[PDB]
């Protein structure tokens, strides 16, 4: 800024990014999309374990 | 992106390979298998158990007992040349 000599629009554009600052909002998306993966995926990882473990001492 | 969820899916590898029929088939056979089989022959006893035992059991095949079968017949019909002659 202290290059620009013509400085009236660099106080603009510091305003204009100063005021869209947040310019893209927070996001956890994957919270109810991850906890249903996780149960279907949950219930088949344990039904294999618990089949191959079995399997294993037969 | 989100994996797919196959690897932890199993439940017809049980069917899927070959020793699946063996193991079914030693399950039964081998768990209710017995140590030694039962026997190779043991009767015949009038005290003739003790004839197949030392000549028709697994331990020989000789030619005592033939001789001993052959000698039965040539005493019936031995004593009857006697009884013909």
């Amino acid at each position: 800024r202290s290059v620009l000599k013509n400085t009236s629009v660099i106080d603009k554009i510091e305003s204009y990014v100063k005021q869209y600052k947040p310019v893209k909002i927070d996001a956890s998306k994957q919270l109810q999309v991850i906890e249903s993966f996780e149960k279907h995926a949950m219930t088949n990882a344990k039904e294999t374990e618990s089949l191959v473990s079995k399997e294993l001492k037969d | 992106v989100s994996t797919l969820i196959p690897p932890k899916v199993v439940s017809s590898k049980n069917i899927g390979s070959a020793p699946n029929a063996k193991r079914i088939a030693n399950v039964v056979h081998f768990y209710k298998s017995l140590p030694q089989g039962p026997a190779p022959a043991i009767k015949a006893n009038t005290r003739l158990a003790r004839y197949k035992a030392k000549y028709f059991d697994g331990d020989n095949a000789s030619g005592k007992p033939l001789w001993h079968f052959a000698l039965g017949i040539i005493a019936f019909g031995y004593s009857m040349e006697y009884y013909f002659h």
